[PDB]
């Protein structure tokens, strides 16, 4: 009477991943292995991770990439949800470096390629998989990379950022240690650029036993190259590895980058915003209020910077949306962004936009 | 195949679960690492059970009991059909300063010799956004990228204040 | 029913709205003279008009908006253009004119020519029906640069072939011709009488040395230089094609996209033209 899943009859637990206990499966009849993640519901109903699990199952779901851990189903019980995916005999690319060495300049490009393929796909699906480590990275019999912790990954929002500075401390770029709200890909770029270091030296670039100063060397993104580095992935690595998001290489600057290009397998790949005010953040929130009351404009409060105002057309009886949020941009300035919220016809939805923001700025400071 | 895992987070050398569902007949735990588990398939449905831990019968104190006119109290459990839809059954479980502006907000493509109403594929992240020019001769000229499908369209508003 | 109107017929208009464009709307509050110097500032040679009032796109400003503004009210070069420079769009849609023809982009290429030529417009705005907002444009320019892709590829038929003369293509009869000395002013009057899109220039030996246009009207906007009219066309043209009877319609069309121009002077044997043919007229050919 040993504990099975339908024909998967369960074996050795292999990790205990973010969300659930990860069992392999070894089919009664055909003998093929699975990984099983195990979400107890007695644990989910606990918190309100209840969304960041939807969110690793959505995400996941529609998914089919050749260096990203596949999601075979994921069956409900009264008692949990079992996630059926691909098994893989490799284990951590991780435990592979520490094992065995560093990885040689081709063996080293050969595994990047693959992981930034699989990181690609992700981003091209509006889904960015926070927490990018060689931990979270398995490889296969032939040992192909593929990506498995869905769990700290996230869905990005048309005029939308994200704040959960989730991942593990190395790995973590700097907007994320940092606590400031990023688009989403820069930091999987970030991570993907600790992975590549990690591969040709088998050492982290940014390490400390003391957190807080291991978070200073990650902000300084001053780290060792060692001399049998070439200067060409050097290169790379300084683009990737770059503390400003604005500076920091994107996935095309390293499609473009000439130590990435080389041997490269082709199975891969294929005016200023709203108004700024002098004045005391809480003072704003006041000045915004009675000009979005004089306006006779309804409106909800979320954050005490954060304002989801609604408005009756008075001609063509129709609802209209914005989202007010208060951002700092100077040590002694602030400005005040307004976003469209898009609804689900007889007069335009973005013209609506404009009116009722002109009808505020109309009133309102700097 | 839809299975109900029983646990058993006590100690104990040998567990052992007794239902209506397998006719009270004692059926044994597999030891897991912490829990002493076994996973059986159950209908939609009423099921009390219980447990023959080492030699000695109990209920899971943890899950819900019901004591019988005769005065057993068994575990219970009610399987209903919510618990096999995957995000039916999600839903069921449910039950100081202000931010610093992100670098890329401050990306224009109205900013930066080919078409003058062709612009570059825009980050996702300032769709929606309101970028408005200085207030000159008593107009104000608005602008917000929004995107149509596989196309995005940049708006002007040319609106006397 | 050729295979061109089978083709237009298929494809939505949607297909034609290019990745990423710009929009410029105006408020019909918006002062004119602004209004125009907005068209030129952006590069547009149309914008979408907005009443905030009547909260829907009520029309279009265009550079023939321009032509009728400034060849109804210029006094003369000593006294300013009083109109123009103190009016307000509605004002001046008040004074002409005493509806918005649109498109979804669901729908086919073959209802967008069939409304340009049917509506007898140039411009002709795409309209998302579930937004109610303008998205893009659409010009006779764009529609044939897109259709000439699938007779390039494509296998031609024997009308493609025929010349423009035995085909009877493009207007003929009645050319509308401007003199080297002939002043911005009588052009503007002969644009606006006339409701053509250009003038051909002729010297006085009487061979056509250039072509005065709706497009070039917008330089005296442009170069601040409205307030003369009086200056002659060839004045004007200081800021800065031909076709036989006897060629080929395919010859004619590669030649229209080419330049990216919106007509062809038709030439006899001389200088000197028999007639006009244009977009419009290929289009309407096409379908
Ligand atoms: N100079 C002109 N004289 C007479 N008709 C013209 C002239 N230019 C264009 N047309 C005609 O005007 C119609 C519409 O063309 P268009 O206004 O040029 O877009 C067509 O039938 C043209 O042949
Ligand atoms: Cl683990
Ligand atoms: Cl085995
Ligand atoms: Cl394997």
């Amino acid at each position: 009477g040993r504990v099975k899943i339908g024909h998967y009859i369960l074996g050795d637990t292999l990790g205990v991943g973010t969300f659930g206990k990860v069992k392999v499966g070894k089919h009664e009849l055909t003998g093929h292995k699975v990984a099983v993640k195990i979400l107890n519901r007695q644990k989910i109903r606990s918190l309100d991770v209840v969304g960041k699990i939807r969110r690793e199952i959505q995400n996941l779901k529609l998914f089919r990439h050749p260096h990203i851990i596949k999601l075979y189903q994921v069956i409900s019980t009264p008692s949990d949800i079992f996630m059926v995916m691909e098994y893989v005999s490799g284990g951590e690319l991780f435990d592979y470096i520490c094992k065995n060495g560093r990885l040689d300049e081709k063996e080293s490009r050969r595994l990047f390629q693959q992981i930034l393929s699989g990181v690609d796909y992700c981003h091209r699906h509006m889904v960015v998989h926070r927490d990018l480590k060689p931990e979270n990275v398995l490889l296969d019999a032939h040992m192909n990379a593929k990506i498995a912790d869905f769990g700290l990954s996230n869905m990005m929002s048309d005029g939308e950022f994200l704040r959960t500075s989730c991942g593990s401390p190395n790995y973590a770029a700097p907007e994320v240690i940092s606590g400031r709200l990023y688009a989403g890909p820069e930091v999987d770029i970030w991570s993907s650029g600790v992975i590549l270091y990690a591969l040709l030296c088998g050492t982290l670039p940014f390490d400390d036993d003391h957190v807080p100063t291991l978070f200073k060397k990650i902000c300084d993104g001053i780290f060792y190259t060692p001399q049998y580095l070439n200067p060409s992935v050097i290169s790379l690595l300084k683009h990737m590895l770059q503390v400003d998001p604005m500076k920091r290489a994107t996935i095309k600057d390293i499609r473009e980058h000439e130590w990435f290009k080389q041997d490269l397998p082709k199975y891969l790949f294929p005016w200023h915003l709203g108004i700024r005010s002098q004045s005391r953040p809480n003072d704003i929130m006041a000045e915004v209020c009675r000009a979005i009351k004089q306006l006779d404009y309804e409106w909800k409060v979320v954050n005490p910077y954060y304002l989801r105002v609604r408005r009756k057309n008075p001609v063509t009886s129709t609802f209209s949306k914005m989202s007010l949020q208060l951002y700092q941009v100077d040590s002694r300035t602030y400005l005040l962004d307004f976003r469209s919220i898009d609804d689900e016809r007889p007069g335009s939805h973005t013209i609506e936009f404009f009116e009722m923001c002109a009808n505020l700025i109309k009133i309102l400071a700097q | 195949a839809r299975p109900t895992v029983f646990r058993w987070t006590g100690g104990g050398k040998e567990v052992y679960l007794s239902g209506s569902f397998n006719n009270w007949s004692k059926l044994p735990l597999t030891r897991d690492q912490n829990n002493f588990v076994a996973i059986l398939d159950l209908p939609e449905g009423e099921h009390q059970y219980k447990f023959f831990v080492d030699g000695q019968w109990t209920h899971d104190p943890s899950e819900p009991i019901v004591t019988s006119q005769l005065g057993t109290v068994n575990n219970i459990i009610q399987v209903k059909k919510t618990d096999f839809e995957v995000f039916d059954a999600l839903m069921v479980d449910s039950q100081k300063a202000p931010p610093i502006l992100p670098p890329h907000l401050l990306q224009v493509i109205l900013n930066k010799s080919c078409d003058p109403a062709l612009l570059p594929e825009p980050n996702h992240v300032m769709l929606n956004h309101l970028y408005a020019l200085s207030i000159k001769d008593g107009v104000m000229v608005l602008s917000a990228t929004h995107r149509y499908k596989k196309k995005y369209v940049t708006t002007l508003l040319y609106k006397p204040i | 029913s050729s295979v061109y109107t089978t083709f237009m017929k298929s494809h939505r208009c949607y297909d034609l709205i290019p990745t990423s464009s710009k929009l410029v709307v105006f408020d019909t509050s918006l002062q004119v003279k602004k209004a125009f110097f907005a068209l030129v500032t952006n590069g547009v040679r149309a914008a979408p008009l907005w009443d905030s009032k009547k909260q829907s796109f009520v029309g279009m400003l265009t550079i023939t908006d321009f032509i009728n503004i400034l060849h109804r009210y210029y006094k003369s070069a000593l006294v300013q253009i009083y109109e123009l420079e103190e009016h307000k769009i509605e004002t001046w849609r008040e004074v002409y004119l005493q509806p918005l023809v649109c498109i979804s982009p669901n729908a086919s290429l073959f209802d967008a020519v069939s409304s340009l030529i049917r509506n007898k417009i140039h411009r002709l705005p795409v309209i998302d029906p579930e937004s109610g907002n303008t998205l893009y444009i659409l010009t006779h320019k764009r529609i044939l640069k897109f259709l000439k892709l699938f007779i390039t590829e494509f296998p031609k038929p024997e009308f493609m072939s025929k010349s423009l003369e035995e085909l009877q293509i493009g207007t003929y009869a009645n050319i509308a011709m401007v003199r080297t000395t002939t002043p911005v002013y009588v052009a503007l009057g002969i644009f606006v009488q006339h409701r053509v899109s250009a003038l051909p220039v002729v010297d006085e030996k009487g061979r056509v040395v250039d072509i005065y246009s709706k497009f070039d009207v917008i330089n005296l906007a442009a170069e601040k230089t409205y307030n003369n009219l009086d200056v002659s066309v060839t004045k004007a043209l200081q800021h800065r094609l031909k076709c036989y009877l006897h060629e080929t319609l395919e010859a004619i069309i590669n030649r229209l996209v080419e330049a990216e121009v919106h007509r062809l002077v038709v030439v006899d044997e001389h200088d000197v033209v028999k007639g006009i043919v244009s977009l419009s007229d290929i289009l309407q050919a096409l379908v």
